[PDB]
This record gives structure tokens, C-alpha cells and sequence, in this order.
């Protein structure tokens, strides 16, 4: 689910 | 120093398979069920189909075909082997059909229906995938249960290969730079030093048997990803699922070590819920286990497993 993926930048 | 891969990339063609129906729409292009048909060799194989979106990027191409590099690098009963895939005017990856989606799903719409004797089972085959990545020295990068599909409720396999990294013989950690991450399975190496190891894979190993005992919770809900590091480096962990004997529990705990080389090594992964396997109720405590039960086309008569269809 896209919510689990977080931008690490 | 390493081996030749000799691995083979199969091209099919378009008429080879049908599309009977669509498992999901995505921005990237829409998956469908269907059947690959070889050419002249009388058999059938479900099949899932990706075919992406008309408009594709360059990069979105350069980066799936990464994929499938992978996919067809791996053989082995519990990792998603890659059928092969079709170079049309919008590429299509071809795997075999999982039925029963995604093992994180079925967690959700089961539980009332699952019993110890399958979670271990699903712990111990999900151990084995990930080892025999070890053995590839691959690291997978993103095991979650969003990423376990379901062939049977007996027989689970590792997929979704997008971020996964091949490592030098030389070459022992994984370097990387900034992309969308999942923050709450990773380990805190990881999150801190985008380092990433088959001991950073036990870590998500941890949470990801986490996620099965308890049927589908979402890890660190109600704290924000931007907190996780600073949790873990207080000592501060995921809590023991209800269902969970100290022993499971404890295993568990292990995965998230913060000295890496600590945490257990997927071959004593495979041999602890093997052994736990043996004796289901002892470690697992779940209502109503003793009495669980778990478990298309006419077109049937020739249909045959790609896990049977062998090249």
C-alpha cells in the first residue's frame, strides 16, 4: 500500500 | 569474482496467452488474469499479465525490466518465478497466477479461518524463499506480507522484486540513494545509513511474521515514519501479538536486533519454525485452532502449474 512507502529524502 | 548467470530470458508473443479478466488497474498499467498457451505444446498455464500503461516513460521501462532481471535470475519453490515477457508497444511482464492475491490480504479476510499450523508454515516457507536469496547473495529490500502471494493456502512465495540489489562476492553492505522507502519494516541500519544486508532482510523478517500473528495489523500504526528511528534507538519494539507464545514472540524479538550480526540467519529461521512447526498448538494460541479449515474455466482439462511447466 502506497502510504507504507515514505519519500526518504 | 563471480559465476556466469546463464539464466534465460524467455520472449513470448502476444497470441501465446489470453487475458480472461483483470486483477488490478494501476497508473503503471493494468494486470490481468489469464492463460499462456506455448506455441504446439498442449498445455495451458495461469498466468498473471502485466501490461503497462500506453504511456511509459523511459524510466519506468528501464526500471521494470530491472524486475525482471531478478525474476528470471531466481528457481526456487517459494520465491515468484517470471514466465517470461512480451514486447509489444507496451511491454508485458508475465508470472505465475498466485489465486489467492496477496498473503497479507488473505490474513485479513481469513483469520477467523487460519490455524497455527499455517502461520508456522507460511513463517518456515517464507524463510526458505529468503534464504535461498542469500544463497543468490540477493537482498531483497521490501519483504513485507503486502509482498507474499498466495498459490494455496499451503504454498506461499516472496515477490515484488522492484527494489532488490545483487551483491559483489566482494561486496558484503548495500549503498543506496533516496526513493520512496518502507519505513516501518525496515531495519534502523537502514533508515539511518540506507545500509542494507540479508541481515537487514531478517529485521523485515521479524515484521513480517508480525504481521501474520496479528492477522493483518499495520506495524507502528498511529506513530508517524518520521518518529520510527528515534523509537527504535530508544529501545522501543513492536509488542507480542496475542496469539504468540514468549517463544515465537522471542524469535521474533531477535530479527530486530540492533547489532546485525546478532539477529538470526534465515537457515536457523527455517530450522526454528520448522521445529515449532512440528508442534503447532505448543507455540501458537489461537481460538478455535483444533477445527480450522482452509481451502474460473471449463477450459480445465489441459491446465497445467507453471511450478509443473519446466523448460
Amino acid at each position: 500500500d502506497e502510504e507504507d512507502y515514505y519519500e526518504i529524502p | 569474482g563471480e559465476a556466469p548467470n546463464q539464466a534465460l530470458l524467455r520472449i513470448l508473443k502476444e497470441t501465446e496467452f489470453k487475458k480472461i479478466k483483470v486483477l488490478g488497474s494501476g497508473a503503471f498499467g493494468t494486470v490481468y488474469k489469464g492463460l499462456w498457451i506455448p506455441e504446439g505444446e498442449k498445455v495451458k498455464i495461469p498466468v498473471a499479465i502485466k501490461e503497462l500503461r500506453e504511456a511509459t516513460s523511459p524510466k519506468a521501462n528501464k526500471e521494470i525490466l530491472d524486475e525482471a532481471y531478478v525474476m528470471a535470475s531466481v528457481d526456487n519453490p517459494h520465491v515468484c518465478r517470471l514466465l517470461g515477457i512480451c514486447l509489444t508497444s507496451t511491454v508485458q511482464l508475465i508470472t505465475q497466477l498466485m489465486p489467492f492475491g496477496c498473503l497479507l490480504d488473505y490474513v485479513r479476510e481469513h483469520k477467523d479461518n487460519i490455524g497455527s499450523q499455517y502461520l508456522l508454515n507460511w513463517c518456515v516457507q517464507i524463510a526458505k524463499g529468503m534464504n535461498y536469496l542469500e544463497d543468490r547473495r540477493l537482498v531483497h529490500r521490501d519483504l513485507a506480507a503486502r509482498n507474499v502471494l498466495v498459490k494455496t493456502p499451503q504454498h506461499v512465495k516472496i515477490t515484488d522484486f522492484g527494489r532488490a540489489k545483487l551483491l559483489g562476492a566482494e561486496e558484503k553492505e548495500y549503498h543506496a540513494e533516496g526513493g520512496k522507502v518502507p519505513i516501518k519494516w525496515m531495519a534502523l541500519e537502514s533508515i539511518l545509513h540506507r545500509i542494507y544486508t540479508h541481515q537487514s532482510d531478517v529485521w523485515s523478517y521479524g515484521v513480517t511474521v508480525w504481521e501474520l500473528m496479528t492477522f493483518g495489523s499495520k506495524p507502528y500504526d498511529g506513530i508517524p515514519a518520521s518518529e520510527i528511528s528515534s523509537i527504535l534507538e530508544k529501545g522501543e519494539r513492536l509488542p507480542q501479538p496475542p496469539i504468540c507464545t514468549i517463544d515465537v514472540y522471542m524469535i521474533m524479538v531477535k530479527c530486530w536486533m540492533i547489532d546485525a550480526d546478532s539477529r538470526p540467519k534465515f537457515r536457523e529461521l527455517i530450522i526454528e519454525f520448522s521445529k515449532m512447526a512440528r508442534d503447532p498448538q505448543r507455540y501458537l494460541v489461537i481460538q478455535g485452532d483444533e477445527r480450522m479449515h482452509l481451502p474460473d474455466e471449463e477450459d480445465m482439462d489441459d491446465v497445467v502449474d507453471a511450478d509443473e511447466y519446466l523448460i
